[PDB]
RNA sequence: UUGGCACCUCGAUGUCGGCUCGUCGCAUCCUGGGGCUGUAGUCGGUCCCAAGGGUUGGGCUGUUCGCCCAUUAAAGCGGCACGCGAGCUGGGUUCAGAACGUCGUGAGACAGUUCGGUCCCUAUCCGUCGCGGGCGCAGGAAAUUUGAGAGGAGCUGUCCUUAGUACGAGAGGACCGGGAUGGACACACCGCUGGUGUACCAGUUGUUCCGCCAGGAGCAUCGCUGGGUAGCUAUGUGUGGCAGGGAUAAACGCUGAAAGCAUCUAAGCGUGAAGCCCCCCUCAAGAUGAGAUUUCCCAUUUCUUCGGAAAGUAAGAUCCCUGAAAGAUGAUCAGGUAGAUAGGUUUGGAGUGGAAGUGUAGCGAUACAUGGAGCGGACAAAUACUAAUCGAUCGAGGACUUAACC
């Protein structure tokens, strides 16, 4: 129910070891020359990298 | 699946005629007493026919003695000698188990 | 001991010639090749080392192709030791068909069980539930953890956690029928796994 | 399939018009007994004037059952209602008549006496 | 099937709502659970305009809204979602064995991070 | 156990019984082995070895206990805070109400009874059960594995035969061996029998809507009712505890002295338990003691006096994307156009049970025909129609010593 002692800094920090974000997967297209979520439609462009829209 | 189609296909009795249920049968089963082979006649009413190929069953309901007996039966099984639709029931419905809860007069099919 | 590797197709069910219906499951065993022999001298143990079914080259690499080559066959989706084989049966390369075994042998089967995820100590263990009624606040949970006295759960407490995908062996299942040209086995009786699963059989340890 | 406390119909000329299950026999914690299992049973309701009386406990065959019988050919039978005859310690019926259908299984478990009686053995 | 958060009826109710609106507007924006499970259920209602008979035309306005697209104007008659379907939206997928929709990947919407796609006939 | 003491706890160590979950001891209830018997046989008695497994459901009472009914091979006795209330119950007890008997002048009280009476808590740590990430394992990888070590399993009835033999005056009635078939328990699976099946099919009520009719839709527990696919399932089905081996316990012996005999013991040989160790099933090299086999990649560039560093890569892996046989999430597995991975489409299937429209008959409700029709989630096969585009990221270059070949 409740905590019995205090937690620690370290082992605080210990547990957020695992507490955060990856990069996005994200890379330059060709037409725009900026970067992209791949599988996405790019804005910069306008449309999707590949198929014209 | 069409390979358990495939291995199943020689097995399938084709001596089987057209019967639904509401359909009256008479099933000529065969029936190990003792020792020598005989032939019991079981002779009711088509209650059930389900599944598919080699696995398809059906149940023949009949009132014996004023007790209800349902036989369910291996469509394709060898144990029965032969199967004979004696009268065509009109029903309007695949499974009748209505019939569990009627009987006499009230359990009655109409003919076709 | 004779030994293959099948898909599980799925059951079904056969009349016997006495004509007793009885259930089966339709292993298909096409495109068993022996890859290596380990022996005492080389390996430590006898086994022979059967690949089950051909897999597309893409989904192969180099590794896989250089150990299939030793064998001039193509890459194989599932490859399986087996050990107390008689090594002079088995050349390198040379198929293992159905006809391995004959009606009325009787096999183990191995594979893995199905998948049921994270499950209870009803399901899972077989438990009692506590009451439904009468005040019950006690339904579908794990029972004490223990007594007092050592300040701890003992190193068995039976407790909810993920459920199947575990190795099972059905010991004694008698073969009956082998369909050489389909490359199919009928084993009596159910086996391991979801249908297209991996099941090793081999001839009953027993 | 029928357990301590399920009451079934006697299928027979003795008193017993319906008997409760007091135990199913042949094992430490057997939970069910199927056509052809014995149950020791005490008479809830009786014919008056019949031999068997009510209170008394009596060992009876079950003789058709609603839960049925699978057979080796991968057939099944299926009565309307729980039935049982009401027997000796060797396999002999208290009554002289079985009323309705019996099923087969009680040949295979040598309960001969009955099987000849019934009117129809299914 | 998806379970969108909702009860049947909800999700029967939903299910219709979209698929109308991508009949009528032929793209939309939606989260991403919601046109995986769109795709499905507009497809099979422009195979009901492809078959074009009455029959199909019955089981298509069990489903489809009754939304008015346009008004045309020969006196001015308006065009309800299922005149669309069967003679706009149809006939035009009369070579095309399936795969009548196509699904672009859009980002996450910034109130609830959901992942939002462009749903569009083609 | 009934007690004695008052040492921990009164800034709270919840107290009876039951439920759930067990685990341990052996002084053993059953099953296994054995000695003695006032052991003919069948049954027993008593003692020794033995803790592997097993050890029932009801009636009464809050009960524990106990008596009883019916079983069973047997219905063991104890410990674990009289095991287990941050797991449950709350009948009893130990609160406020009320009443009876009784005691008390009374307020009230009980070697007593009776009816009624608030059971809180989001898990920090260890522990337990599952599941990932990191690094390690003197190069980097992909598979296949050995098994140190661990866990699981371990129960038992009845019938037939041997044989109406042995034994017995009869009555009765075996050992040992051989077979069959159960109970309880476990594991797997859905072909069967059933259950469920809220995006399957049908019937049907009320009311609202789709302009009306017809045909449909909404809401009423999925409105209700009758069925039901995949999946998940037990009450369903398959299978298991087979048969062994090794060493032993109690015990029985052989040979055999000490002790010219005798003596199972001192030296030395054998027999001999459901028990021990194997055998069977599962996990298992973080087994840092980091094992083995097969296969793949190779010795790159620029720096660093030096040791080493960093930066492109190989084999390979990942991100991302389509998913399910997998799944809380990670993970796992199937795929990513070197394409059937999913959706669609086409053809099937299960399932439902005869669509709409039209026609015919009927005054009509309705019936019949067209036509096993129409519909048909999740099942099957084909089909690249839609989407799995395009990218990126990570990932070796192998220390020293000695010996042996060489
Ligand atoms: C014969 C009994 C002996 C005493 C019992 C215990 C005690 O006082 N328990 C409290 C408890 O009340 C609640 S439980 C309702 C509390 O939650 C629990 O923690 C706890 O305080 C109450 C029942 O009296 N003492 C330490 C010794
Ligand atoms: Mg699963
Ligand atoms: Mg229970
Ligand atoms: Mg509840
Ligand atoms: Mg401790
Ligand atoms: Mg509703
Ligand atoms: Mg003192
Ligand atoms: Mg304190
Ligand atoms: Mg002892
Ligand atoms: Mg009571
Ligand atoms: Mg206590
Ligand atoms: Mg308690
Ligand atoms: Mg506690
Ligand atoms: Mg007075
Ligand atoms: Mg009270
Ligand atoms: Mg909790
Ligand atoms: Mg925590
Ligand atoms: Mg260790
Ligand atoms: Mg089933
Ligand atoms: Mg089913
Ligand atoms: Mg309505
Ligand atoms: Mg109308
Ligand atoms: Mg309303
Ligand atoms: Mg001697
Ligand atoms: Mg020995
Ligand atoms: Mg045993
Ligand atoms: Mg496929
Ligand atoms: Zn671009």
């Amino acid at each position: 129910a409740v905590p019995f002692r205090r937690t620690s800094k370290a082992k605080k920090r210990k547990r957020r070891t695992h507490v955060k974000l990856q990069l996005p997967g994200m890379n330059e297209c060709s037409n725009c020359g900026e970067y992209r979520l791949s599988h996405h439609v790019c804005p910069e462009c306008g449309q999707y990298d590949g198929k014209d829209v | 699946n069409k390979l358990i189609d495939e291995i199943t296909k020689s097995q399938l009795n084709p001596d089987v005629p057209n019967f639904r249920p509401g359909d009256t049968v008479r099933v000529h089963a065969k029936v190990v007493e003792g020792t020598r082979e005989r032939i019991q006649l079981f002779e009711g009413v088509v209650i059930k026919r389900r599944g598919a190929g080699i696995s398809e069953t059906f149940t023949v309901r009949k009132i014996s003695n004023s007790v209800g007996v349902e036989r369910t039966f291996p469509v394709h099984t060898p144990r029965i000698a032969k199967l004979e639709v004696i009268r065509r029931g009109k029903v309007r419905r695949a499974k009748l188990y209505y019939l569990r809860n009627l009987r006499g007069k009230a359990a009655r099919i109409k003919e076709i | 001991t004779k030994g293959i590797l099948g898909r599980k197709v799925g059951m079904t069910q056969v009349f016997t010639e006495n004509g007793e219906l009885i259930p089966v499951t339709v292993i298909e065993a096409a495109q068993n090749v022996v890859l290596q022999k380990k022996t005492v001298e080389t390996d430590g143990y006898e086994a022979v080392q059967i690949g089950f079914e051909d897999k597309r080259a893409i989904l192969s690499n180099k590794p896989e192709q250089g150990h299939v080559a030793k064998a001039n066959t193509t890459p194989k989706r599932f490859i399986r030791e087996f050990r107390d084989v008689n090594l002079d049966e088995y050349e390198i390369g040379a198929e293992v068909k159905v006809d391995v075994f004959a009606e009325g042998d009787i096999i183990d089967a191995t594979g893995v069980s199905k998948g049921k995820g994270f499950q209870g100590v009803i399901k899972r263990h077989g438990q009692s539930r506590g009451p439904m009624a009468h005040g019950s606040r006690y339904h579908r949970r794990p029972g004490s953890m223990g007594p007092v006295a050592p300040n701890r759960v003992f190193k068995n407490k039976l407790l909810p956690g993920r459920m199947g995908g575990e190795q099972i062996t059905i010991q004694n299942l008698e073969i009956v029928k082998v369909d050489v040209e389909k490359n199919v086995l009928l084993v009596k009786g159910n086996v391991p796994g979801a249908k297209k699963a991996l099941v090793q059989i081999k001839t009953a340890t027993k | 399939m029928i357990q301590q406390e399920s009451r079934m119909k006697v299928a027979d000329n003795s008193g017993a018009r319906e008997v409760l299950t007091i135990k199913v026999l042949g094992g430490s914690g057997r939970k069910t007994a199927n056509i052809g299992d014995v149950v020791v049973c005490t008479v809830k309701q009786a014919t008056p004037g019949g031999v068997v009386k009510k209170g008394e406990v009596v060992k009876a065959v079950i003789v058709r059952t609603k839960s049925g019988a699978r057979r080796q050919d991968g057939s099944y039978i299926k009565f309307d209602e729980n039935a049982c005859v009401i027997i000796r310690d060797d396999k002999s019926p208290r009554g002289t008549r079985i009323f309705g259908p019996v099923a087969r299984e009680l040949r295979e478990n040598n309960f001969m006496k009955i099987v000849s009686l019934a009117p129809e053995v299914l | 099937y998806r379970k969108l958060g909702r009860t049947s009826s909800q999700r029967k109710a939903l299910l219709r709502d979209l698929a109308t609106d991508l009949i009528v507007f032929e793209r939309i924006e939606t989260t991403e659970a919601r046109a995986k499970e769109i795709r499905k259920v507009v497809e099979k209602l422009i195979t009901s305009g492809k078959k074009g008979d009455l029959h199909a035309r019955r089981q298509a306005a069990a489903f489809i809204r009754h939304e008015v697209v346009e008004v045309v104007q020969v006196k001015n008659r308006p065009v309800y979602a299922l005149q669309k379907l069967f003679d706009d939206v149809a006939p035009r997928y009369a070579e095309r064995q399936g795969g009548y929709t196509r699904i672009l990947k859009k980002g996450p919407r910034r109130g609830d991070g959901a992942p939002m796609v462009i749903i569009e006939l083609v």
